[PDB]
């Protein structure tokens, strides 16, 4: 059940790969969040997962994710 | 020009052309900058990197790849 949702997140890294500048290799003009950290802690927790801060938070399904 | 460095460093004003007590203040010094710094970084083999003007931001960097 849970290894189906890291093939999920593998695949959607491989359909992102075909741009010169790779989407995870800058800041989106510039995140105060992604300004700090770095593109890729950027790409992963708000552009593919758009992660809540608990488990006590659950949203709307990513229609991408999905 | 005044206090030339071998970091190459340097401070510049500008003048009227006859008229020594004319200064041009910073901020038209900062928007001529701005409208030649294509022609003046390419007049040195520079990139805004290599040539800064401390003070002068460059604000020109459009990101796109997928549409
Ligand atoms: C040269 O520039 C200086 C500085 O702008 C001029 O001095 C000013 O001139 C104006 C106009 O007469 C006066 O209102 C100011 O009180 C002057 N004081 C300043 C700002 O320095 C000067 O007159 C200019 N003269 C020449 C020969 O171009
Ligand atoms: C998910 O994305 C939406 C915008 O599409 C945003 O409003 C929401 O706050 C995000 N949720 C989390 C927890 O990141």
């Amino acid at each position: 059940l849970y290894y189906n949702t890291i093939i999920s997140w593998i695949m959607w890294y491989l359909f992102n790969s075909f741009q010169e500048p790779l989407p995870w290799s800058d800041c989106p003009l510039y995140v105060d969040e992604c300004a700090r950290s770095s593109p890729v802690d950027y790409f992963w927790y708000r552009e593919t997962l758009n992660i809540s801060t608990s488990i006590s938070d659950s949203g709307s399904i990513q229609w991408w994710m999905l | 020009v005044a206090n030339l460095k071998p970091r190459i460093s340097f401070n510049f004003f500008v003048t009227a052309p006859k008229n020594v007590s004319d200064i041009i203040p910073r901020t038209e010094v900062e928007k001529a900058i701005r409208m030649s710094r294509s022609r003046i970084n390419d007049a040195f083999r520079l990139n805004d990197n290599s040539l800064e003007f401390l003070g002068i931001q460059p604000t020109l960097g459009p990101p796109n790849q997928p549409p």
